[PDB]
């Protein structure tokens, strides 16, 4: 197939796209003011549950003394690990010159920013004195303390800190000659000071075209090890503990793997929605959900690899606590997240190969879902199950949440989908230069047959 | 223009002398 | 020049100088207030019921 | 006043009219399109950028500022005994990540602030919006501009060149 | 502060409830002295947490 | 064709030298021998299944890059069943005929019946555990497995290029390795995982890393990325490559070089930090080993010369467009490779920096000899680049 | 390639201009984080 269908042209390509924004408030569709009441009801569900969390403390949730982590750390490690293929869109493929960036970029990088958004508040919420969030953060108090930065928390805060910031200025930087298309396109004379300030006078001039291709080609190569470590980190706030579901060393390969397939699995399933009910069938084509599928078969195999890897780790360690690790996951009182994480991301997997199914759209909508379902899973597997029991037999106990850390769950749900809603009504989903400079890659392909 | 960056200097550096005085009041 | 006027890039440039310069002084103001002599009560003459004399 | 500039209708009469231009011996002269053509730049826009060299600058100081702080924080300021973990050059793991994310950080920073300034991009109001067809340059339409900067720039002499050019329509620019 | 640096601090065990006693012009030889004298633990030990806090 | 022959003699050279002088150190210590075999075949099985490696993905994912170097892929991975044909001595050196060999005690720890057995000598209780899986049969039954995975593999993979090149459509001839590749990256992941475990991991089995393995095929994707770059610079003069192949193609193989030098030190910095912070005793011995008696400053060496050095070299633009700059950095780094083997395996035999023989040094030069003129017989036999190929326009750029 | 503003006579009095501001928040900073007690 191909990434771009034929019949488009630059004019074409910028009304297309900047057409969706820039149309007045009376003219917004139906089916965005239903989808935007849902995420507001779910983000006033969010609200209530933060107050009360915030009135009564972190002992509304199912979290005790052996399992310290529970649903708050499993949907913290989910949703920043939604962003990683988004940054993988706006920055490794930019470096592998792959051409099929140009179309999903703009939407990938918009769902890290607000993935990263949600997971953020995650360890602030979770943090029991939250309003002290600051004392990991280094800064001059009178004390002259300091955090340990021994511990992973640390290289949290500032993988977090520098992974949303450097997500947040490249974001900027690809939105800047899109300011200014909007800023030209636009139709009221107080709209146009709106994007007029964010392009800066962008002028898309040839000298500044350089530099801006030079920038982003460094950001690119910046943000590449940028979110192989901080996924990394992520994965370290558990593999530099003794915890014996825990202290593995192939965690951050494992984390990026899971990361990124768990990101690709929610950008087809926001795709897929945004490709039916816009006009981006020219843009988003089969070929992106093709090759999109084909990096979840990859880094899902990985994932598996992982798996087996613990499993060999397990069997191959004469370790009686690695042995009751791999019994627990199998034959333990949470078991059905272990065996539901192996149907939902091993079998889950095998239709992926076929070139059929990969082709097909609900059959990527459900396998899409399904993923998503059991990377939650595997992040309940590998800190609940291994927080469950422990070294000591006498300080065993089950992980059982309540109806609060779901509605937290609902609510950060509902906060992304407020801030993709309002993203998607304010900005284009697809980035309108690169797509049309994708248009003259190929015309000039054609020209060089 | 860099004057008017000196004279946003010079007032920002005179409301936090004022603001660290008033620390010390 | 179709829309921003002439002084819109000086404008522009000390907006962004007047927001650090905005930041840096919340910080030093949230600094000086949490190291404040009426903050931590010091050198304050605090009154007592008899006002004793040392 | 500002310049002469020529409205072209194709990336590729851009690129001729950018070749010719430059043949003539004309330099100081800037090409605006939504896209980078790249076959305009690298004739007109040749050379080093400066973003580069202040990224490896600030984030050879991010790493350098990153590595400093944890040292001077853990083990010189305060030296506390946690885990019984080393308080000298010995405890150089677990401190690489947050050397890496500080110059990483900075670094980035670089990369945007330095492109933003480098390019000139502060300069909301330009000339170059006076021409009233300028709108389209994000929508399909391509310009080439003569500044006055040039040595051998005359105000009817570069707007008969650009004639010469065969352009769809020629505007001197005014400040 | 105090912790750490006893020794600009520290003085002759019997002119602690003298308001009258100014600590001399060089302060350092004799603090040393008297930290050496009275057994006063390095700041490591001084600087524990649960020294102060409990 | 010039320069080809010219690599091919002095890998036999090479090749002749390391096993002579290799065969002189077997008559003053056969069990060191073994070991220093054990090292230069961890060594010299780098080249071959990065070369396999590298086919699948540039046959996943088309590049300029892999159009360049699918050919000298193809032959470096056609060598692997005399991979297969040279793993026989460390099995003689595990199975019960190391008595008849010179070699004291058996090669391996498992292959011990005074520590695989109960009521022996030794009686190690972990690595009698793991009897069923370390043992002689179920070792030498599961890598030649692994061989025939990985010459089917490449075989298929070679062939349908020559069918391509030859007769049949190209574009037909192109899904079906595409595929093959799909498949084969999934294979090969697990199968070079399990290979380094089997070989290297097993001569101590109280230590195990499940990162271990994808550190080895980091290690073996840089060393075949700078070998591919040493042989891009020594055939850059060969009448297919002067018309076809331009600056890109080099500015894409030293990106791949920096980026996978940035992965080997990821791999490497990810599992002794999480070994470090997690101070559990099972782990810990093997950065002590690696560690003590001088191996501090091998360590040292690695982290200032195979990472600070590339890192930096390999940050400015210019030395990867230049392909006597690439090729110097790429000698660099194989030296650095080698080291990083070194630092890896002599551990587990000489306990001590100054207790390294020099059976240690010829090994892996001899066989890595033995490798270099494998492949220039098998890319002598082929054109260097696919010509009748869809992802040939990937060449003009 | 030369820079943007390169030989507009402002741009060394803004550089001493940036480099002032910032040489006077860091010692206003320092003294308030190290020298305000
Ligand atoms: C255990 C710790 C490991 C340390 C990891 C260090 C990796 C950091 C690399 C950053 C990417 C910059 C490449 C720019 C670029 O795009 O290069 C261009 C060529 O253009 C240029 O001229 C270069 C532009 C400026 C470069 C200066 C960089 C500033 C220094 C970085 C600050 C870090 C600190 C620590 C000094 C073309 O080259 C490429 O595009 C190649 C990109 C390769 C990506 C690497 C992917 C590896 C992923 C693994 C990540 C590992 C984990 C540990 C981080
Ligand atoms: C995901 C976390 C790790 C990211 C690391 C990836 C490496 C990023 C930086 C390396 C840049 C490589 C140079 C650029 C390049 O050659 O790639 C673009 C290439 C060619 O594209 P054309 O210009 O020819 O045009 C084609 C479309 N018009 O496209 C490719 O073929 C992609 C190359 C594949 C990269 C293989 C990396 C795999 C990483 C494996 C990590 C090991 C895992 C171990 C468990
Ligand atoms: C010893 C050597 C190392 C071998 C490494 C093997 C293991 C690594 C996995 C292999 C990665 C290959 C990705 C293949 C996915 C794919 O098929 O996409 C192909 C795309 C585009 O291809 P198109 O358009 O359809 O056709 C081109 C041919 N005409 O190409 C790409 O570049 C996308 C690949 C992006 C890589 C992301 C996956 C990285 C895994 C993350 C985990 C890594 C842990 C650190
Ligand atoms: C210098 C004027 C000091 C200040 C300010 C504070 N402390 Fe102190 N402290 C000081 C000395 C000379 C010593 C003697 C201990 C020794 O070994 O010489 C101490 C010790 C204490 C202790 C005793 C605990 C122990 O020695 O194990 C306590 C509980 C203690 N200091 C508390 C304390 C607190 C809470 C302070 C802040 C208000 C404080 N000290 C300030 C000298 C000085
Ligand atoms: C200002 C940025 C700070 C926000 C990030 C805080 C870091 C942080 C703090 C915690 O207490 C955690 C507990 C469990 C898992 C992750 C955690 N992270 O990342």
């Amino acid at each position: 197939e191909a990434y771009l269908l034929p019949g488009e042209t630059y004019t074409s390509i910028s009304a297309k796209i900047g057409d969706v924004p820039l149309t007045p408030p009376l003219k917004t569709p139906k089916g965005w003011l239903a989808g935007f009441s849902v995420a507001f009801f779910m983000l006033m569900i969010f609200f209530v549950s933060v107050t009360w969390l915030f009135i009564r403390g972190v002992g509304i949730w199912g979290i005790n003394i052996p399992v310290g982590w529970g649903m708050d750390i499993i949907n913290f490690v989910w949703w920043i690990g939604i962003g990683h293929a988004g940054t993988l869109i706006s920055a490794i493929l930019l470096l592998l010159n792959q051409g099929w960036r140009n179309s999903i970029n703009r939407f990938a990088e918009a769902m890290t920013l607000f993935a990263v958004a949600c997971a953020g508040l995650y360890p602030i919420l979770h943090l029991g004195r939250p309003w002290l969030f600051y004392w990991l953060i280094p800064y001059p108090n009178t004390h002259g303390m300091w955090p340990q930065f021994r511990s992973a928390l640390a290289w949290d805060v500032f993988a977090i800190s520098t992974y949303a910031t450097v997500s947040l200025v490249f974001w900027l930087v690809g939105l800047i000659p899109d300011f200014a298309t909007l800023r030209d396109r636009a139709k009221n004379i107080w709209v146009k000071r709106l994007y007029g300030i964010a392009a800066l006078g962008w002028r898309g001039s040839a000298r500044h075209w350089h530099r801006y291709e030079m920038a982003s080609i460094l950001l690119a190569g910046l943000s590449t090890p940028l979110v192989v470590s901080v996924h990394s980190i992520i994965s370290l706030d558990f593999a530099i503990s003794q915890v014996p579901g825990w202290q593995v060393t192939v965690f951050p390969p494992y984390f990026v793997a899971g990361a990124v397939f768990a990101g690709f699995a929610m950008v087809l399933l926001l795709m897929i929605p945004v490709r039916t009910f816009y006009g981006f069938e020219n843009y988003i084509t089969l070929h992106h959900l093709d090759v999109m599928a084909k990096v979840m078969l990859t880094t899902g195999m990985i994932v598996v690899y992982g798996y087996f890897m613990e499993v060999f780790a397990s069997l191959y360690s004469g370790n009686e606590f690695e042995e009751y690790l791999l019994y627990n996951r199998l034959f333990g009182p949470s078991s059905w997240a272990y065996w539901g994480l192996l149907f939902c991301n091993a079998v889950a997997i095998q239709p992926l190969w076929f070139k059929k199914v990969r082709q097909n759209i609900p059959a990527l909508l459900i396998i899409s879902l399904i993923v998503s379902v059991g990377m939650w899973l595997e992040r309940y597997v590998i800190i609940v199950i291994s927080l469950e029991r422990d070294f000591l037999p006498s300080s065993w106990d089950i992980y059982i949440p309540t109806i609060w850390d779901w509605s937290l769950y609902i609510g950060t749900f509902g906060l992304f989908f407020t801030l993709l809603f309002l993203f998607i009504r304010v900005l284009p989903m697809i980035n309108i230069f690169e797509m049309r400079l994708f248009l003259y890659q190929e015309t000039e392909k054609a020209k060089q047959r | 223009l860099s004057r008017l960056m000196i004279a946003g200097l010079m007032v920002f550096l005179v409301l936090s002398l004022v603001v660290l005085l008033a620390g010390r009041l | 020049a179709q829309i921003f006027p002439r002084n819109a890039n000086l404008l522009s440039r000390l907006s962004i100088f007047a927001l650090v310069l905005l930041v840096v002084e919340g910080i030093l103001i949230l600094g000086v207030y949490f190291r404040s002599n009426y903050f931590r009560q010091v050198n304050v003459a605090i009154e007592q019921p008899v006002a004793f004399s040392h | 006043v500002y310049g002469v500039m020529a409205e072209f209708p194709t990336p590729e009469a851009l690129i001729e009219a950018t070749r010719k231009a430059k043949a003539a011996g004309y330099t100081k002269m800037d090409a605006f399109s939504p896209f980078p053509i790249e076959e305009v730049i690298e004739e007109i826009a040749h050379g080093d950028t400066g973003v580069p060299r202040l990224v490896l600058l600030f984030g050879l100081i991010g790493a350098a500022s990153g590595f400093i702080l944890q040292y001077i924080g853990n083990l010189v300021d305060y030296p506390l005994n946690v885990g019984g973990r080393p308080l000298d050059i010995t405890n150089w793991p677990a401190m690489i990540p947050i050397t890496f994310e500080s110059g990483i950080l900075l670094a980035s920073f670089a990369a945007a602030i330095g492109m933003i300034v480098l390019n000139g991009l502060p300069s909301p109001y330009h000339p170059v919006f006076n021409v009233p067809r300028f709108q389209y340059a994000s929508q399909d339409a391509f310009f080439l501009c003569i500044e006055a900067t040039d040595p051998l720039f005359d105000r009817s002499r570069t707007s008969q060149f650009l004639r010469s050019l065969n352009p769809m329509q020629v505007s001197e620019v005014a400040y | 502060n105090c912790h750490r640096n006893p020794e600009l601090y520290v003085r002759p065990r019997e002119e602690v409830y003298n308001m009258d006693y100014v600590p001399p012009s060089n302060q350092l030889e004799i603090g040393r002295q008297l930290v050496a004298e009275y057994g006063i633990m390095p700041p490591d030990q001084l600087t524990n947490c649960y020294v102060c806090h409990r | 064709i010039p320069q080809l022959g010219q690599v091919q003699m002095l890998g036999l050279a090479a090749a002749v030298i390391g096993i002579g002088v290799l065969a002189a150190g077997y008559f003053l210590s056969p069990t060191s021998f073994f070991e220093s075999y054990i090292y230069g075949y961890y060594v010299a099985m780098t080249i071959p299944l990065g070369c396999l490696g590298f086919l699948m993905v540039q046959h996943l994912t088309g590049g300029a890059w892999g159009v360049t170097v699918r050919r000298m892929l193809e032959a470096g991975a056609a060598t692997l069943p005399i991979m297969g044909l040279l793993f026989i001595p460390i099995a003689l050196g595990y199975f019960d005929t190391y008595k008849a060999l010179g070699l004291e005690h058996p090669l391996y720890e498992w292959a011990n019946p005074e520590v695989v057995t109960p009521g022996g000598a030794e009686f190690d209780p972990i690595i009698a555990h793991k009897v069923p899986w370390l043992s002689p049969l179920w070792v030498t039954a599961r890598i030649a497995i692994f061989f025939i995975i990985w010459s089917a593999l490449a075989l298929t993979l070679r062939a349908w290029s020559r069918q391509q090149d030859a007769g049949g459509d190209a574009k037909k001839l192109a899904t079906r390795m595409r595929r093959l590749s799909g498949i084969g990256v999934a294979l090969f992941v697990i199968t070079v995982t399990f290979f380094s475990f089997d070989v290297a991991m097993s001569l101590d089995p109280h230590w195990f890393s499940t990162i271990y393995g994808a550190h080895y095929m980091a290690n073996a994707g840089l060393m075949t990325l700078a070998f591919l770059a040493l042989m891009m610079s020594r055939v850059r003069d060969a009448a297919l490559f002067r018309e076809y192949v331009s600056v890109k193609p080099i500015h894409d193989i030293g990106k791949l070089i920096f980026a996978f030098t940035v992965l080997w030190t990821y791999m490497s910095y990810g599992q002794l930090v999480i070994i470090w912070s997690g101070d559990v005793a099972e782990f810990t011995p093997w950065y002590v080993h690696r560690t003590q008696h001088g191996w501090v400053f091998v360590a040292l060496a690695l982290m200032l010369f195979a990472f600070a050095l590339p890192f930096f070299v390999l940050l400015f633009r210019g030395t990867k467009r230049n392909l006597n700059t690439l090729a110097t950095i790429a000698g660099w780094i194989v030296v650095m490779r080698f080291v990083d083997m070194a630092w890896i395996i002599l551990p587990e035999f000489r306990e001590h920096l100054w207790d390294i023989a020099i059976t240690d040094v010829a090994a892996p030069i001899g066989l890595i000899g033995l490798v270099i003129a494998l492949f220039a017989a098998n890319v002598q036999q082929a054109p260097l680049l696919p010509l009748r190929d869809p992802n040939m326009e990937q060449l003009q750029n | 390639m030369q820079p943007e503003w390169s030989g507009d006579p402002e741009v060394k009095p803004v550089f001493l201009a940036v480099t002032l501001t910032g040489m006077v928040a860091f010692l206003l900073m320092v003294w308030l984080f190290a020298f305000y007690w």
